[PDB]
RNA sequence: CGGUGAAAUGCGCAGAUACCGGGAGGAACGCCGAUGGCGAAGGCAGCCACCUGGUCCACCCGUGACGCUGAGGCGCGAAAGCGUGGGGAGCAAACCGGAUUAGAUACCCGGGUAGUCCACGCCCUAAACGAUGCGCGCUAGGUCUCUGGGUCUCCUGGGGGCCGAAGC
């Protein structure tokens, strides 16, 4: 599973200003993490219908934010997808 | 009650038979909360615990009847 | 989600009187303030002062009731018997001046929001305007 | 990685030379899977509540190892091979929960 | 021996039954277990480890309204039931017999195939029930209980119950 070590690393890699913990970019990048881990996990355990929901949920949430980004500053969005690699 | 006539002991130490034994019946069965004298969380754990001690044959799974 | 502010307000008001509280709090906001502004000047309530609850701005609307009845269940007549939003969100209802309603043979009152501001049916007509007819209250 | 308690139970009727043989195996096996021992307790012979493999007693070992996650299940698979090693149980090391205190 | 209100069908002198020891295998998982917990529902209970969802509490730190709902769509979807293959201890539609009865194509008894367990794929219904769509605010309390934080004979958050103001 994801570890503090790895996680914080993920934040750092994306934040706006050093001591920041919650900001769109971050939030996104984050799920993305969890998601990807689920993704890899659902390739096996095709029979785990349950977590697959938490998955959709995660996916919805993710998109919900992006749509917000496309709303506020596009500049960020454009940049953010490339940095993550999604609907490029 | 068994909690009252006993002292400080770990609920997770599945080896300590000298203690656990007091939690089983005259048969192998596990005392009900009314007996043990434990709580909701406490019992939940004793369950898991004995269920272990059993496996490493330290605690029985069932006994026979005595008095006579 | 809180879908309609005023609406909540009215209901806190409605819901409070019914149990007979002295005053009731409620999220502040210039507008809501102008409605409470009416009530008290119309006499449905004592009044209201601005307040802070744990850091947040609130409006203490002070309730007004009638005298203690006699016989059984001496629950005082309530100054505000009726009170309901007319124009709701997702079915907004604006009226023309001609179309302004007379309430309870003019015993109750109506409050709209005109471009000349939030008003009473009487005022509106005296004022020659019309607008979002917010609510009935009597 | 995670801490563990490795319960191992083997034949009670084992002689000096044999016992230390099996022990030896375990030791080498652990290292093959990366488990560094934090400490071990040898309680030894104790009477079984019930008879395991027709025999009423057993030799008892315990091992607080700190090995890699992915390979814990395997650790056992290898351990459960000797026809003298009858019981095996690997548990996560849980902060002791006090009671009646 | 078994079984019943009684009985018989059946199984036993190739020696059953009751009893000891050994071996095979399948299914299920006593006690703890609750008027309990969890989950969106269907549903979920031996023990262990790995992989994985949701959720609750405290701090109030960050973003800054990014929210709610949700036609069609997509997925989940008990039991039974269908395909291919595996498996088959117990139970058991249909079916074979036994007794009951005016009769019994039943209720009772003895057998018994599909099926029931597993994998892949289909089926998608239901008293799929709180028979009570999802989300936010407001309106006396008492008590039992799961669970978290606190200065813990009391306070405070979340869940499950019973009684109950106003109201309905």
């Amino acid at each position: 599973p994801i570890t503090k070590e790895e996680k914080q690393k993920v934040i750092q890699e994306f934040a706006r200003f050093p001591g920041d913990t919650g900001s769109t970019e971050v939030q996104v990048a984050l799920l993305t993490l969890r998601i990807n881990r689920l993704s890899e996990h659902l390739k096996v355990h095709k029979k785990d219908h349950h977590s697959h929901r938490g998955l959709l949920m995660m996916v919805g949430q993710r998109r919900r934010l992006l749509r917000y980004l496309q709303r506020e500053d596009p500049e960020r969005y454009r940049a953010l997808i490339e940095k993550l690699g999604i609907r490029g | 009650k068994v909690k009252a006539t006993l002292g400080e002991f770990d609920l997770r130490d599945y080896r300590n038979v000298e203690v656990l034994k007091r939690f089983l019946s005259e048969t192998g069965k596990i005392l009900p909360r009314r007996r043990t004298g434990l709580s909701g969380k406490e019992q939940r754990i004793l369950a898991k615990t004995i269920k272990r001690a059993r496996i490493l044959g330290l605690l029985p799974f069932t006994e026979k009847l005595v008095r006579k | 989600m809180l879908t309609d502010p005023i609406a909540d307000m009215l209901t806190r008001i409605r819901n409070a009187t019914r149990v007979y509280k002295e005053s009731t709090d409620v999220p502040a906001s210039r507008f809501k303030e102008e409605i409470l502004r009416i009530l008290a000047r119309e006499g449905f309530i004592k009044g209201y002062e601005r307040v802070d609850v744990d850091g947040k701005p609130y409006l203490r609307v002070y309730l007004k009731y009638g005298p203690r009845r006699q016989g059984p269940d001496p629950r005082p007549e309530q100054v505000i018997h009726h009170i309901r939003r007319i124009s709701k969100p997702g079915r907004r209802v604006y009226v023309g001046v001609k179309e302004i309603p007379r309430v309870r043979r003019g015993l109750g009152i109506a409050i709209l929001s005109t471009s000349k501001g939030v008003l009473t049916d009487r005022e509106a007509r005296k004022l020659g305007v019309g607008g979002e007819l917010i609510c009935e209250v009597w | 990685m995670r801490r563990y308690e490795v319960n191992i139970v083997l034949n009670p009727n084992l002689d000096q030379s044999q016992l230390a043989l099996e022990k030896e195996i375990i030791q080498r096996a652990l290292e093959n899977y990366g488990a560094r021992v934090e400490k071990v307790e040898e309680l030894g012979l104790r009477r079984l509540a019930y008879p395991i493999a027709k025999d009423p007693q057993g030799y008892f070992l315990w091992y607080q190892v700190e090995m890699p996650e992915d390979r814990v299940n395997d650790l056992a698979r290898e351990l459960r091979i000797r026809d003298n090693v009858r019981r095996v149980m690997v548990v996560k090391s849980q902060e002791p929960f006090l009671a009646n205190a």
